[PDB]
RNA sequence: GCGAUGUGUG
DNA sequence: TGAATCTCTTCCAGCACACATCGGGACGTACT
DNA sequence: AGTACGTCCCGGAAGAGATTCA
């Protein structure tokens, strides 16, 4: 459903921490179970990620942030 | 894992520790069965079994009985990985020259031990003998000597006395050598002599020793004792389908090692005479020799019929070794290659794929979907599921692609383009479908192109592809600027065809509210495509911040032009399309729609474009007849006019009139004005002959001829081609380059009669042929480039510094050449620049030049700027950003990362096919004859005169006495742009302070003679001449005249032969002229071998030429040119007659006169001027003993030294000059290549330096390391207290520059191994991977993107 | 084989040529096969074929032309030693059959419709080099011998 | 043709070359400079690493692939260590180190 | 299940 | 005497295919 | 009878002569 990543590097000025980025987030959309963010469109979990991303939600701060959190709990 | 690699020498117990037994059997296998053979070079109780945990003799096949070793037959059990970790070894039973270390130049053992490599030699292979501490003898140790010699000797000293022959004695010699009193006194043997080679011979030796003893190595090493062997896998032996086995090399070479080893031990026991153990040793030290490197000493050895066995050596280096057959590149799973095709339907952010070769593609994924929904339980089942290719398999297969890119690649992987990605749909058939627009991307006509594709395996990959190589993301070649979505032929015919007013059709000039209904109308029939109308239109202006404004307006254009408007995108100005939508138009268009609107419209109006292009292309039908080829009424007319023209030529020659060679040349001079005349005349009646009525008579309008549709669309072929179609092809030229004396009379309309095909024919083999060598030269180049950068990647943010070049457009005295925006785009302020308006700020200082920035500088006219550039950031192994520009294809700052030197490598390389084989380079040359004959000033401003001691002549006019003017070009401001040299007297056509305007001739002389201007008026008489002694009177036939010319010293008469003739100016009877102001009369004394031509008796004016001196000149540049010349830019090769510069700034003074290079010395004003220097006599000069010049000025005339620039001008110079170079080259062909990259290759291309002074360092001063880690030194001892270093970089050409980079493994990877790996192995080079290739070749990440991101983790972490 | 000696007006106008060509025409054929190869880069192309033709040719010319301008020697004499006819002289011959015949005489560089169209090394010129008002000029072309008489000699 | 996993050769445990040999194409020099001027990064290290070199890697690989957790383990390459091994036989040493 | 040489394709 | 200027001789010449052939002979025997 | 099994094998460029202004 995403043709492009232009707003994603909108909202993350490296455009490669954009790959890690979603890469980390599409691992765990994969195997960590932790239901996606967003309604789905049988979209596999990388366009998945990039559409999180561009819906300005995602990042590497929220990540670790979450990781944290969880971790504690 | 791990880091570093390590590299050394081998010690004989270092390799004992590796191995785990030795081979003492020469033979191969059994053969009779398969088990191999006892104690052999496949042994299993040296090496480990056959089958995995299967014992030998049939003990213990069982995974509970590992470990153990057997004890029937004693061989160890486990994986049979271990037979490949394994190695094995040899106690050779006599020492041996390892022949690497023996014949490199340098021979390493050699220089360690002071003696030609020839002698040592006939050491080696024993046809003499060497002294070994022979004692008080007549002899020397380093001493040598023959069979006779050596028995004399021994019956002259018969057991005091010690000598040998061999590798024992090689052996013991280096033992014997301490490596401290070599330290000792060869330091002070460079210390004490003065020899310029001997200094460079002794400090290579130094070298290797000091190195040496830094490592904890020992020289006898260099000499093998225990060879070993290499594992048995790597040389398997190759079951062919028979009863034969097709033995590697390897195996047959030790297997020869192994015999003679074997009867040399035999030997040794039996006491065998000596002659024969001599023969036998030779033998041995001989095969050692070829296992190594066969083929380097003398006849190499073959194998199988004729052809030279392979090696170890060859099977690393070379172009088929380990490095550039697999690991710089390989082969690779989940791949597969097809042919392409078009299909015209695919959003470009797509692209075909074969169904079948899909299915095979992913199978993986496939089988992993089936188990997840349950299928079969086992992977087997699937597998037998996806053979059968049953339907719901089709279905999973559908689901697992949906979102899943893939790569694509075409064989010439010229450049970044080269590989993209997609997502597939599947199609049927048996070949990938591809977008057109793509087609120029790859470079890739559909001529039966093969594409081969990849498929990302893994998560983070498939991110990878969406992210950088979806080709989305990719509309403009990092190359240069130019968008690369360019549309072409077909769909550019279309629009063409789509938007064009003829003058008259069905619909005239009717009126309609919506394109829609414009649409409607064509779609009816009920109008004509194209005709003129008024329609109201709206468009969208965005003046507002961010905003749309919505306006609407009527306009006067044509049914279909609104009817492709209806595509445009919100965005756009109308007017964009009002016109006829050539291609340049149509690029145009596309491009200012990107730079517009964005990125995601952008695309979606490209296939747009692609879609409706192609629809009404077709609706058209463009095609093409022969009646669609006028030929011109009067081409017969004219080429017959030539005929007869000929004629007259012929008759003026017949007659006598005109040699055979001026013939020539008047033939094809007329035959090319006619040429002209008749593509004129085609080119006429083509664009212009549809005329047609109106409703009134009749009107001329551009044409519907599908040919000059073709052409004038810009779609493929232009005035050129359809000339070679219509008119005559003019002019072909045979292999000499010269050209025939007749040209094509027809064309291809008509049938070219024999002769005329015949000579064409040649005239496009020629290059038909070029292009093959061509190709060659060209990738070689590209190759070298990508190894020069292919360690350097932008890491830090910030250098933070004020440092730079400047730039000012380079301007033929008129217009500009490179509009100075043209060239700063893209690139970031040095200093701030001042407003126009002195003292004021412009610009900020360390900021961005984006285009609405440039077009400030443009509304204020900038000379100059001071920007920075890669050359010279202050960056520790890598590159800052601010320093590196706008990565092109991101109209924003470079990224943290995005490793530019494999970019500009490539975008180096690309045009290489593009440019011409061979041919003289003329760049400099042009302008070089220009400020010859006459000065040039560049643009408007004022006149400044300096050193101006001058006289004006009868014309009222001015010229020179001081031999010493500069002139100055002032501006509007009150500063100097031009500081131009004054040949002596030329004749001013200008004055000082005159305000002139831009690009005008100001003065003018002879360009070959240095005059002999008078000084005052008067009469003139042969004052101090000796008449017929020194001059000679020289009567020339073609001028019809005589004159006096001056005969020097060595020439004329020997009477008189130091009599110095002279010529004073005197009044109406012969008296003085004293000079006013002066004492003096204004006598001039004559210098010889002149030509004088006014006689005795003459009245002169005040500033006028009386003689003239032939000035030698020559500019053979003639070995320059294209590609060849861009190889030895960047390998800096010295050329071949180098042009002398200055050493220091001062004055300057001769010396002694010396036949040949005779002296010229110089002085600073006030430093020490301890310096001179021989310069050829014969060669031209370019100064005068009174001269007072900078340093690094121009001495000599002609090429200019990279190297003497660099230690003399400076960093900033020298990169300057390399990429005028460069870019004057691609220009004389014409191929944009932004200058950032040219640039970085120069900050390679000089990596190194060399030492002045350590002060407090740890540096040996003889001594080369790399720029940057002196920097890091020095800069934290400066830090600290005490002093640092001083240093001087030193340019070296990339051919070297890979050489001596810090780490090695790239190099050894690189043009060449033994000489790179020997040179490690003595130094000891530990080293690092920091770098592209490195890691490559080990395979971990690449410290250059997302790689860049995991070491910066890694390294914050230790 | 070849003579270097010059007219002024024809170094003048080998310097026009040259800067018309290396200063105009070449920028153009620049702008144009650039504007071609934005990304054509196509052997077959021979649009890109052609325009490097033109290229070729013109490199070839200002070469030529630039090694010339380098050896080539101007001697721009007055009218004042005169009688002589050894070089830049308005020359007319006669024939037996009457055949005048007027030219000027240049430099090799200088054989154009443009002033005056005879060289200095042709066998012509040879023959006319030191000759008089009234000479019997004589000359050997590959189809034999012949003859003219002098009748004219002016200068500028 | 096409190549999924097939055989491998034998010296170098590499894919094999052609078609008739039921073998993959070859990423070549020039790609790797390509690849390597995207900033793409773990395509070109799974494309050196897992595709061809390791035995022990690809067979996880290809593992993990049937159970979808798209993923890699670089360890080694191979050849490589081929390499290691070859120069050894020579008469140079060279190693690895600690970290 | 390797390497040589050749032919052809881009 | 020694710093310049010839002159043998090692090293490299694009990428990716496809297909094809061919791969020790020689010298001497204990037998087959 | 005759042999399948034995051994047996053009450009560049940089170095070491080598030649010539001292
Ligand atoms: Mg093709
Ligand atoms: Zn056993
Ligand atoms: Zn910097």
């Amino acid at each position: 459903a995403r043709v492009t990543v232009q707003d994603a590097v909108e909202k993350i000025g490296n455009r490669f921490d954009l790959v890690l980025v979603a890469a980390r987030r599409a691992r765990q959309m994969q195997v960590g179970g932790k239901d996606p963010l967003v309604p789905e469109e049988n979209d596999k979990t990388t366009v998945i990620a990039l559409r999180e991303i561009e819906e300005g939600l995602i990042n590497n701060q929220i990540l670790d942030v979450r990781e944290r959190q969880e971790q504690q709990e | 894992e791990f880091d570093a690699i390590k590299i050394a020498l081998a010690s004989p117990d270092m390799i004992r520790s590796w191995s785990f037994g030795e081979v003492k059997k020469p033979e191969t296998i059994n053969y009779r069965t398969f088990k191999p053979e006892r104690d052999g070079l496949f042994c299993a109780r040296i090496f480990g079994p056959v089958k995995d945990y299967e014992c030998l003799c049939g003990k213990y096949k069982r995974l509970k009985h590992r470990g153990v070793i057997c004890e029937k037959c004693g061989v160890e059990v486990t994986q049979t990985k271990v037979r490949r970790e394994r190695m094995g070894h040899i106690e050779l039973a006599s020492p041996t020259a390892h022949i690497w270390f023996l014949k490199s130049l340098p021979s390493r053992i050699g220089l360690l031990l002071d003696m030609p490599l020839r002698d040592i030699e006939r050491v080696l292979y024993f046809e003499s003998y060497v002294v070994i501490e022979g004692g008080m003898t007549n002899l020397e140790r380093q001493q040598i000597l023959t069979e006779e010699q050596y028995l004399d000797a021994l019956e002259e000293f018969g057991d005091e006395f010690d000598a040998k022959m061999g590798a024992e004695a090689i052996q013991a010699l280096l033992k014997s050598m301490d490596l401290e009193q070599e330290c000792e006194q060869l330091r002070e043997e460079l210390n004490e002599t003065n020899s310029e080679t001997k200094r460079k011979k002794l400090t290579k030796r130094i070298k290797l020793l000091e190195a040496f003893v830094q490592s904890g190595n020992k020289p006898e090493w260099m000499i093998l004792t225990v060879l070993p062997v290499l594992p048995p896998d790597l040389r398997p032996l190759v079951p062919l389908d028979g009863g034969r086995f097709a033995t590697s090399d390897l195996n047959d070479l030790y297997r020869r090692v192994i015999n003679r080893n074997n009867r040399l031990k035999r030997l040794l026991d039996l006491a065998a005479p000596d002659i024969i153990v001599r023969n036998e040793k030779r033998m041995l030290q001989e095969a050692v020799d070829a296992l190594l490197d066969n083929g380097r000493r003398g006849r190499a050895i073959t194998g199988s019929n004729k052809r030279p066995l392979k090696s170890l050596a060859d099977m690393i280096k070379g172009k088929q070794g380990r490095f550039r057959q697999n690991l710089l590149g390989k082969r690779v799973d989940y791949s597969g290659r097809s042919v392409i095709t078009v299909g015209p339907y695919l959003r470009l952010h797509q692209c075909g794929l074969p169904k079948k070769m899909a299915l095979e593609l992913f199978k993986p994924f496939i089988y992993g979907k089936l188990e997840l929904r349950g299928l079969a339980t086992t992977i087997k089942a699937a597998k037998k599921m996806v053979e059968r290719e049953e339907a719901v398999v089709w279905d999973i297969l559908d689901e697992v692609i949906r979102e899943h890119p893939v790569l694509l690649n075409r064989a010439p992987t010229l450049h970044r383009l080269g590989i993209q990605a997609f997502e597939p749909v599947l199609i049927e058939g048996k070949a990938i479908q591809l977008h057109p627009l793509v087609c120029a991307a790859y470079n890739a006509d559909f001529d039966g192109d093969q594409m081969a594709v990849h498929v990302p395996l893994t998560l983070e990959a498939q991110l990878e592809a969406r992210a950088l190589m979806m080709s989305t993301n990719n509309i403009l070649s990092p190359a240069n600027g130019e968008p690369i979505i360019v549309p072409s032929q077909d769909v550019v015919l279309g629009l063409y065809y789509m938007t064009r007013d003829c003058v008259n059709a069905k619909g005239e000039g009717m009126v309609l509210t919506g394109p829609k209904e414009a649409e409607r109308l064509y779609r009816s029939g009920l109008a004509s495509l194209h005709a003129r109308v008024k329609v109201r239109i709206t468009e969208y202006e965005k003046d507002a911040n961010g905003e749309l404004v919505a306006k609407t307006s009527l306009k006067d254009t044509t049914v279909g032009r609104a009817i492709l408007w209806m595509i445009v995108p919100k965005g756009l100005p109308y007017s964009i399309v009002n016109q006829a939508l050539g291609k340049k138009a149509i690029s145009k268009m596309l491009n200012t729609c990107y730079r517009i609107l964005g990125l995601k419209p952008t695309v979606i109006f490209a296939d747009q474009i692609m879609y409706t292009g192609f629809a009404y292309a077709a609706r058209s039908g463009a095609s093409v007849g022969i009646d669609d080829m006028v030929i011109p009424e009067k081409k017969h007319e004219i080429i017959s006019e030539a005929e007869a023209e000929v004629a007259e030529i012929q008759e003026q020659f017949q007659s006598g009139l005109v040699t055979a060679g001026e013939r020539y040349n008047k033939v094809i001079d007329i035959w090319a004005a006619a040429n002209d005349r008749v593509s004129k005349a085609m080119m006429d009646n083509l664009q212009t002959e549809t005329v047609i009525n109106r409703d009134g008579q009749e009107e001329k309008q551009v044409s519907f001829n599908s040919i000059y549709m073709m052409a004038d669309s810009g779609a493929r072929g232009s005035a050129a081609q359809i000339r070679q179609l219509a008119g005559m092809r003019g002019l072909m030229a045979k292999p000499d380059g010269s050209i025939i004396e007749t040209p094509i009379t027809a064309n291809f309309r008509e049938g070219l009669n024999v002769l005329q095909y015949f000579i064409s024919t040649h005239g496009a083999r020629k290059g038909l042929a070029d292009t093959a060598l061509k190709t060659a030269n060209s990738g070689y180049l590209t190759r070298r480039l990508v190894d020069v950068a292919q360690d350097l990647v932008v890491t830090e943010d910030d250098c933070g510094t004020h440092e730079g070049i400047m730039m000012t457009p380079v301007i033929e005295g008129g217009d500009v050449k490179e509009p100075l925006r043209d060239r700063v785009l893209g690139r970031v302020t040095a200093e701030d620049v001042l407003k126009p308006g002195t003292a004021d700020i412009l610009v900020p200082r360390n900021t961005l030049l984006h285009e609405q920035w440039c077009d400030l500088l443009e509304e204020n006219s900038v000379d100059a700027v001071k920007v920075r550039s890669v050359v010279s950031c202050d960056t520790d192994f890598g590159v800052c950003a601010h320093c590196y520009g706008r990565d092109l294809a991101r109209g924003h700052i470079i990224n943290k990362g995005e490793a530019i030197g494999v970019i500009a490598a490539q975008s180096i390389g690309e045009p290489g096919t593009q440019l011409t084989m061979r041919t003289f380079h003329i760049g400099g040359a042009a302008s070089r004859a220009a400020a010859e004959s006459s000065i040039q000033v560049k643009n408007k401003g004022s006149i400044k005169l300096s050193n101006v001691k001058s006289v004006v002549n009868s014309s009222g006019k001015l010229v020179i006495t001081s031999r010493n003017t500069e002139l100055k070009l002032i501006d509007e401001f009150g500063r100097t742009k031009e500081s131009y040299k004054v040949p002596y007297g030329a004749v001013l056509a200008k004055g000082d302070g005159e305000q002139v305007a831009g690009g005008e001739t100001v003065a003018n002389w002879d360009p070959h003679t240095m005059p002999v201007i008078t000084e005052v008026s008067g009469f003139v008489r042969f004052t101090d001449m000796i008449d017929g002694q020194t001059i000679t009177r020289q009567t020339d036939e073609l001028t019809g005249l005589s004159s006096l010319v001056v005969l020097d010293s060595a020439e004329r008469t020997a009477g008189g032969k130091d009599l110095r003739p002279a010529l004073k100016i005197v009044d109406a009877q012969g008296n003085d002229v004293l000079i006013p102001g002066t004492d003096m009369p204004a006598q001039y004394f004559l210098p010889g071998k002149a030509i004088v031509q006014l006689e005795d008796g003459v009245q002169i004016s005040s500033g006028d030429t009386l003689a003239r001196i032939p000035q030698e000149s020559g500019g053979t540049k003639d070995i320059t040119g294209g590609l060849p010349r861009v190889a030895d830019l960047f390998e800096a090769r010295r050329p071949k007659e180098p042009a002398i510069l200055a050493e220091i700034s001062g004055i300057v003074s001769f010396g002694k006169e010396t036949k040949g290079k005779r002296r010229l010395v110089i002085t600073p004003v006030d430093g020490s001027d301890p310096y001179e220097e021989m310069i050829p006599k014969w060669r031209q000069l370019n100064v005068f003993e009174g001269e007072r010049v900078e340093r690094g000025d121009v001495i000599s005339d002609g090429p200019e030294a990279p190297h003497d620039i660099l230690r003399l001008r400076g960093v900033h110079a020298v990169t300057r000059y390399i990429v005028n170079e460069v870019q004057d080259v691609y220009r004389l062909q014409g191929v944009k290549i932004n200058d950032k990259h040219i640039e970085v290759i120069v900050r390679q291309m000089l990596r190194k330096a060399t030492i002045v002074n350590a002060g407090s360092s740890d540096f040996l001063e003889g001594e080369q390391v790399e720029y940057s880690r002196v920097k890091i030194a020095n800069r934290e001892l400066e830090a600290n207290g005490k002093v640092g270093a001083t240093y001087s970089r030193d340019l070296l050409g990339i051919t070297k520059a890979s050489l001596a980079t810090e780490s090695f493994i790239s190099a050894a990877s690189f043009q060449e191994t033994t000489r790179v790996l020997t040179e490690a192995a003595v130094a000891g080079k530990r080293d690092e991977l920091r770098g592209l290739k490195e890691n490559v070749i080990v395979g971990r990440l690449i410290p250059a993107g997302t790689g860049y991101a995991y070491h910066q983790d890694r390294m914050r972490r230790r | 084989m070849k003579t270097p000696l010059v007219t002024r007006e024809g170094y003048e106008k080998l310097k026009q040529e040259l800067n018309y060509l290396w200063r105009e025409e070449r920028p153009e054929v620049t702008k144009k096969v650039t504007w071609a190869a934005s990304l054509g880069d196509r052997s077959e192309n021979a649009d890109y074929q052609y325009n490097k033709k033109r290229l070729r040719e013109i490199d070839r010319r200002v070469r030529y032309l630039t090694k010339c301008m380098e050896n080539l020697k101007i001697v721009d004499y007055s009218p004042q030693q005169e009688g002589k006819v050894f070089f830049g002289a308005w020359v007319e011959i006669e024939n037996d059959d009457g055949v005048t015949h007027r030219f000027r005489i240049v430099g090799y560089d200088e054989i154009f419709g443009r002033k005056d169209y005879i060289s200095i090394d042709s066998p012509m010129a040879r023959a006319l080099l030191k000759k008089e008002v009234g000479d019997l000029a004589v000359v050997n072309t590959p189809a034999g011998e012949a003859s003219w008489y002098v009748n004219a000699i002016e200068y500028v | 043709h096409a190549r999924s996993t097939g055989s491998y050769s034998l010296v170098t445990q590499q894919p094999l070359g052609g078609k008739a040999q039921f073998g993959g194409q070859r990423f070549g020099e020039m790609e790797v400079w390509a690849l390597e001027a995207y900033g793409a990064a773990y395509t070109l290290q799974e494309m050196l690493t897992v595709k061809s070199d390791d035995v022990n890697g690809r067979t996880k690989m290809y593992k993990n692939i049937v159970d979808g957790n798209h993923q890699m383990e670089p360890g080694m390459p191979e050849s490589f260590n081929v390499l290691l091994k070859e120069i050894r036989s020579l008469g140079i040493n060279i190693e690895l180190e600690d970290e």
